[PDB]
């Protein structure tokens, strides 16, 4: 009858994403996103549960994939907080819990080369720029919002002590964390391989050593893209190619209702 | 047994997708049109449907009496060296736009007709006389049948054409006709001639215009003033209104987009660019 | 025939 | 000889089905009134004269 | 087990069509072919039905795409009248009645673009050249015969009153006839799109007013072929692809027996 | 098709219900005259549109 | 089950009362008016009633054909320089005060439509020259359609939109209508806008009027003597009244007290002060 | 008789 692993249609409230060359798709540590259960509840209010106003595809901006690029990273919530409803509501409850599907999308053509490895990090804890004081990354600089920040092949110091650039310094190889890249594959992850397909789709449940927690205060995954095997094409010396990145928040609810939080985000 | 006013399809509730099953996706290349409906690419909710389409039914679009011509006749003063005005009309739906346009949605039809008169009539001298009461003869003459030359000849003794004596003031005419065609359905389009050119025979012999079946498809309406002339005269128009009841069209056809031009589908230099301006990015 | 009331 | 059939009521009044009477009067049937009891039909022959059945959720080609 | 919508295989008496590039085929209005029934019948004589002899494969004279192109067409049975058995029992005989199997053919390759509209127009009667007659157009400029005719960008009526030229001026966006091209896909169709597929089949049955009438005198089918996205070729100014035309005559039957016709076809 | 309705009497002439016949002879039911068979509601949703219950006989205060 | 003629309570008999029930006590500030009846607090006698509310039933009070507006047209001589005057009417309750009063007791109402048409014709010059009987052409044009700007233009052959023919001294014309509205009822009131200014957008982009939804609700009647100029003038008047059938309202208001400015709520200028002079102590 | 529908 004709249906593939490769051809996918997804559809959240008012948002279709259809794909003609997928990889299948990963569900996170085996475990679908879903409410809150009353045995495992904790703030005893009436929940807001925004359904289709917020569990939809947020699409955020495109990057650039270029022979130079050494990576990218985004948090979550942090990337969703200016989305829509989905952050109208972040921002107005004490508390927070959410499951997402990422949709990262990069297409090419039969000439080109190149593989993204598509990392979902449970607590992704990046290291700082910083070699006289330690775990002292701002959360203006911690927190990028929907532009995320990018890796670096280099550990560069900062050593302005007079007035510290107080952020990240994520090393590649490192995965920004002190461990090593090609280990990351034991966390939830697809690979973008330009032969084999245009998108990885990863669908993520709530973790935390908690069942609800501050969203403003704190990120529970982070998404890391980084080019496991460069870009590549035909002869030319610098390609480009965009990777434009869709989340959807699934299952979401909020506990804590008061007035908006207001963040120094600068 | 799906009546043109039952209640069109309701809305089903539709959740959240992720599965091999690509409704959005397809190919038109196949000649086919994409069945989608809102709930195969969005999330719905329940609607009880209660919209129907009985207006747009065939009959109901064509269930209304449109104006296919005006006929003009007269009764004037015995004294006038001019002869007394009757009116000869080839019946036809193509001598106004607005019908035409809608039965060519369609390649053939099928109908009964209805055919209402309304007859006005006024004074055109500055003069001052009066005239009585006019009764107007409504003759119809079809192809073969002697057509009148005269307001008066032998022919309007009708003995077996089908004549209407309509009285002046009183309600409009009506009358209605079969299917009459030599046809099982009536050709608005007919891409062919009615005459072959035999190579033998001479050129202008075998000669015939195209898209025109026969010279005299349906006949002619022949209109007079019954009254004999009046020293004031009268002058008078018969406006046409056709409606055709009990109606089948078959073979759908993209609508007339610029000016017509005569009987067939010819258009003319000067009316070719219906379309207006309007950018790309602009809403 | 006629529903009467 | 009279037919009774129902009227698809539209705005109720502040006062069961309603209906209409009707009688033909002539022979000829090219005579009669428009009856409006009309059917439809579905839209296939025109919207999807393809020889092979289409699946909308499946591959259009295959 | 294999079995494709792009992959099929037609045959009629000794004729056979390949193809592996198909996008499905069309049967016009939902009816195929059939021969006239009695409850339908009109001439009471025994009819001529020449089955394998006519109802098969005649290939017309291919024509060149270009990107010039600006479109072509086609009138059944007018462009058959000098094939084979067909056109013989056509010429001999009052009255003919006949279905059709259209297969327009047209390859190219994964580097080229364009997009062929095939229209199988019932009745369809074209526009002339004058301005100042109408229905004008002589019985020979409008039987091409197998060559068929070609659409114009441009209306340019006929000036010489004196000797009129006499033919069609079709002018394509108003489909020669006075209504807009982007609505002929009411009419039985498929598109030929280079990406997707070789060839256009279409399954045309008898559609007329009466049940049976004269071939000579009238055409009931116009297939008309329009470029309604241009073709081009990697980066080629003035690329060409073929087009080759192959038609079926299909449930023939002839009636009125006499000597043959031979019309003033110049 | 008839419909046959009671009138209600009036001036009884110095002459058992009397009754009207009525036919609807147009299929749309907007053509139809006006029956004047209404209903009457209670002025409640006006009168007292409380969410308690009112007995006149008791304190409307309490 | 209770039908509007049927016979009102009775009113049955009361004795002397010395108890603690208090229904002459009571709190308006509730919201609620007191359902009292006179034995509550008065003896009363036992009288059978017989009144009914049948004539103030909601069909009832608006079965009555009301006059919505006067259209006047002519049919000059064929030389006045000045063109032959057909009319235009925007169809509404609101040119008449009457009608549109009784309606204004409800917010919403739901109900069809009839109109009743009554045409009068009258000679104008002190001349002398005489008319044959004209007949009227009362077209209905529904918003999108083409507005006629002649007496005599090609939109006056409704092949679509519905006309009246009228002859002259014949029965008033009658046509009934549907309840037409594109909402679920009639809104005799709009608290609101057709269009949101948008701060980012230009000021004389976003504005429209105050109450107003569609700019063309119903669309217009368009009416023309179908006669041909006539060397005597004759003008003449069309007067339309609307009757609501089949009829249903909703949310009571109160009554127009002041003078109606306009087909809005708007009041004007000294016309503000409708109760007169009476004192506290006078009966 | 009146065959009703
Ligand atoms: C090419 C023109 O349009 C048509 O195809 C077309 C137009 C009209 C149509 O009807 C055919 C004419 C039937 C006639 C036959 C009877 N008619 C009569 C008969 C009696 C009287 C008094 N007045 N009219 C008048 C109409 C059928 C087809
Ligand atoms: C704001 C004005 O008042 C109203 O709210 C209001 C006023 C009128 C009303 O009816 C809507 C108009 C319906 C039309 C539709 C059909 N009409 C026709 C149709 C045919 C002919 C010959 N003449 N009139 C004329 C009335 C509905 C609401
Ligand atoms: C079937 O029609 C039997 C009932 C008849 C009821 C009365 C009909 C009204 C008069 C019709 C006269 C005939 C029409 C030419
Ligand atoms: C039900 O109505 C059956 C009895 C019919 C009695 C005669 C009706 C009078 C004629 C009505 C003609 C139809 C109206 C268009």
């Amino acid at each position: 009858c004709g249906y593939s692993d490769r051809v996918l249609q997804l559809t959240l409230g008012n948002s279709t994403i259809t794909t003609q060359e997928a990889a299948n798709s990963v569900v996170a540590y085996g475990r679908w996103p879903e409410y809150l259960r009353d045995s495992e509840a904790n703030p005893v209010d009436q929940p807001t549960e925004p359904d289709v106003a917020a569990c939809r595809f947020y699409t955020l901006d495109t990057v650039s994939w270029t022979k130079e690029s050494r990576g990218w990273w985004w948090k979550l919530p942090d990337a969703l907080r200016d989305m829509g409803l989905f952050g109208q509501n972040m921002y107005y409850h004490y508390l927070g819990r959410s499951g997402y599907t990422v949709h990262v999308q990069c297409n090419a053509s039969k000439f080109h080369q190149g593989a993204l490895g598509v990392f979902a990090v449970p607590e992704m804890c990046l290291a700082g720029d910083s070699n006289t004081t330690t775990m002292h990354t701002s959360y203006q600089n911690a927190n990028p919002g929907e532009k995320g920040g990018t890796f670096t092949g280099t550990f560069t110091p900062d050593n302005n002590q007079t007035s510290p650039a107080r952020r990240f310094c994520p090393v590649d190889y490192l995965l920004g964390n002190g461990t090593l890249l090609g280990n990351a594959f034991v966390f939830p992850h697809q690979i973008i391989n330009l032969r084999t397909n245009n998108c990885a789709t990863l669908v993520l449940p709530y973790v935390n050593s908690l069942s609800i927690d501050s969203m403003v205060k704190h990120n529970n995954w982070g998404i890391a893209i980084l080019p496991l095997a460069p870009l590549n094409f035909a002869s030319e010396s610098s390609p480009e190619i965009p990777i434009t990145l869709t989340i959807a928040p699934m299952c979401c609810e909020f506990n804590g209702l008061r007035n908006i939080t207001l963040p120094r985000l600068q | 047994a799906a009546t043109s006013r039952d209640a069109l399809p309701n809305t089903e509730a539709s959740g959240p997708t992720h599965s091999k099953e690509i409704p959005a996706l397809t190919a038109v290349e196949t000649g086919a049109t994409n069945p989608l409906v809102p709930s195969d690419t969005v999330q719905t909710r329940h609607v009880v449907q209660h919209r129907s389409r009985s207006e747009s039914s065939i009959e109901s679009f064509f269930a209304r009496g449109a104006c296919v011509t005006i006929m003009t006749v007269d009764n004037p003063a015995s004294t006038t060296n001019k002869d007394k005005l009757f009116a000869v009309w080839k019946i036809t739906y193509k001598d106004t736009v607005q019908l035409r346009r809608k039965l060519e949605f369609f390649t053939y039809s099928r109908f009964d007709m209805e055919l209402t008169f309304v007859v006005t009539a006024n004074f055109t001298e500055t003069n001052n006389g009066h005239a009585l009461n006019q009764v107007y003869q409504i003759m119809y003459v079809p192809p073969g049948a002697p057509v009148p030359e005269k307001w008066d000849d032998y022919t309007w003794q009708t003995s077996s054409n089908p004549s209407i004596f309509y009285t002046y003031g009183t309600a409009p005419a009506r009358i209605s006709v079969p299917y009459v065609g030599i046809s099982n359905a009536y050709s608005h389009f007919y891409d062919g001639f009615s005459k072959v050119p035999l190579k033998d025979q001479s050129a202008a012999l075998g000669d015939s215009l195209y898209g025109a079946a026969s010279l005299n498809d349906f006949g002619i309406l022949a209109v007079r003033v019954v009254n004999d002339h009046n020293p004031t005269k009268v002058t008078s128009k018969i406006r046409v209104y056709l409606k055709p009841k009990h109606i089948r069209v078959w073979c759908p056809r993209p609508p007339r987009a610029v000016a017509y031009y005569g009987p067939g589908v010819d258009y003319k230099d000067g009316t070719l660019t219906p379309l207006s301006t309007k950018d790309l990015t602009t809403y | 025939g006629s529903s009467s009331t | 000889g009279a037919q009774v059939s129902s009227q698809k009521v539209g705005a109720h009044e502040n006062s069961s089905t309603i209906n209409y009477t009707t009688i033909n009067y002539y022979r000829d049937s090219a005579s009669n009134a428009a009856s409006k009891q009309d059917f439809s039909q579905d839209p296939s022959k025109f919207t999807e004269p393809i020889k092979d059945v289409l699946i909308k959720t499946a591959p259009m080609l295959n």
